[PDB]
């Protein structure tokens, strides 16, 4: 039972096309419990100005109320199975899931089709998640590094659609009328754009069933550029400071997305407080860099170490140091495919992104393909003399100018 | 004439060392000038707000 003989132990994901186009997929485990979900291909990123922060909305409504039965009915029925709902929305990804029981499945199912094609937009509702999201406006500025990511997204995709937040501006989430709300689920909410995606104690042919039965009513039927600016909120009373640098990273389809991953794994937090890797990943563009919280007086210290750790993946990478980064990627693959939710969410994120389920093994012969020729070559192609995006929530005095930062990403001795 | 070229036995080489340095700063000045507006032109053209609470 070695890693490689085990990986085909995993049970495929059968997927089935509707006659609408809804994609059905599911993997089957002898597990007592499942989480069933709707993926849908509409994010922050598909809403212009004027409905930035429809989405969001929607998520905040979306179990207050349907046609068939009231808010309060639906969140009761929802309690008495003993079952989760739950949602989130990315700038690409839009996620309704409900968590039961093995045998809760055709309740539940059911549920999510209420819950995606016939949705009551109660007006007064509507003031509610109004109040709800101008309060949860408040709640978020507390968090530093949302904040920061947010300042790095609207900086380094600046005038484009993925820059905006998923939560929108505070007047456009005041001024959002519910007929643009109702517009947005029409032009968006719709299939093929939908993966009803389930694992754990699911039949496959149940779960086809369920789906034609209840989410098959259905309707059948700007260049991505990443700026590389800078943004600096200073508020110096502040304890710590918060810095996210990023340069631009390939896209869902890319060879280069596994040695990016690895290169991330082989990146001394004893400089810095916290320091993390982050290789968020879009249609056609990406975020690849760090994030790390500093005291006010080693901002320069920790950027100086992390770009000189990028600069030695990009010049020289020993094999001893990729082949800990793989084997890091192989374990925190695995580890995070363990739980039902986990592989619920991968299979829709993988068939909206991938258009398919790639499987274990696939992943692992790719990352056996990786070699340290190959980091160094990916990194110096998309890290090495490339103008960052940098944002730094502060306290930030000490953080190195952008002249200084961007003079960081080459090495004189090479 | 004669006097003028004992007084400065440099005069040709003065001249010609003196055109050579002309064309070299037309040729300089512009580069360097230009170096300097590209590395200022982050702080010649940033922009900032002020978000008070």
């Amino acid at each position: 039972a070695t890693f490689a003989q085990a990986l085909q132990f995993v049970p495929e994901t059968q997927v089935s096309l509707l006659d609408n186009g809804l994609r059905v997929a599911s993997e089957q485990s002898s597990q007592p419990t499942c989480t069933v979900g709707v993926w849908i291909d509409v994010g922050s990123r598909f809403e212009t100005e004027k409905n930035n922060g429809a989405g969001y909305f929607l998520e905040h409504l979306a179990f207050k109320g349907t046609k068939n039965r009231p808010g309060s009915a639906l969140e009761k029925e929802v309690e008495s199975m003993g079952a989760h709902l739950n949602a989130y929305s990315t700038r690409e990804h839009t996620a309704y899931y409900i968590k039961a029981l093995s045998k809760d499945l055709p309740k539940a199912v059911e549920l999510l089709g209420d819950i995606v094609q016939n949705c009551s937009l109660e007006d007064s509702q509507i003031e509610k998640e109004r109040d709800v999201i101008l309060r949860e406006m408040q709640e978020n500025d507390a968090s530093m590094r949302d904040v920061v990511f947010n300042y790095l997204h609207a900086t380094a995709f600046q005038g484009t659609p993925l820059a905006q937040a998923v939560e929108g501006p505070s007047e456009n989430v005041r001024k959002l009328s519910r007929a643009d709300l109702t517009e947005y689920l029409s032009t968006h909410y719709k299939a093929p754009r939908m993966v009803l995606a389930a694992a754990g104690g699911v039949e496959h042919q149940q779960l086809l069933d369920l789906a034609q039965k209840h989410l098959g009513g259905i309707p059948w039927t700007t260049p991505c550029r990443f700026t590389g600016s800078e943004i600096r909120h200073r508020d110096d009373a502040l304890p710590f400071a918060h810095v996210a640098i990023a340069v631009e990273g390939p896209g869902w389809a890319s060879p280069d997305n596994v040695a990016l991953q690895v290169a991330n794994a082989i990146i001394a937090n004893k400089l810095c407080q916290s320091f993390q890797t982050f290789s968020i990943c879009y249609a056609e563009t990406g975020l690849l860099g760090a994030h790390f919280v500093c005291d006010r007086m080693k901002i320069d210290d920790m950027m100086f170490v992390l770009q000189g750790q990028w600069m030695r993946l990009c010049t020289s990478a020993t094999e001893s140091e990729v082949a800990r980064g793989k084997n890091i990627l192989r374990n925190a693959l695995v580890s995070h495919l363990d739980g039902t939710t986990p592989v619920c969410e991968d299979i829709g994120r993988s068939l909206l992104t991938y258009g398919r389920r790639i499987p274990l093994a696939e992943w692992e012969s790719r990352i056996a393909e990786v070699d340290a020729s190959v980091v160094r070559e990916i990194c110096s192609k998309y890290i090495y003399d490339q103008c960052p995006a940098v944002a730094g929530y502060g306290p930030i005095e000490q953080l190195p100018d952008y002249n200084r930062i961007r003079s960081g990403m080459f090495w004189l001795r090479f | 004439t004669f006097l003028r070229w004992a007084s400065e036995p440099e005069h040709d080489h003065r001249k010609r060392m003196g055109l050579k340095m002309l064309m070299m700063m037309a040729l300089l000045v512009p580069l360097v000038y230009t170096i300097k507006r590209h590395k200022w032109s982050v702080l010649k053209s940033r922009k900032l707000a002020y978000r008070p609470p």
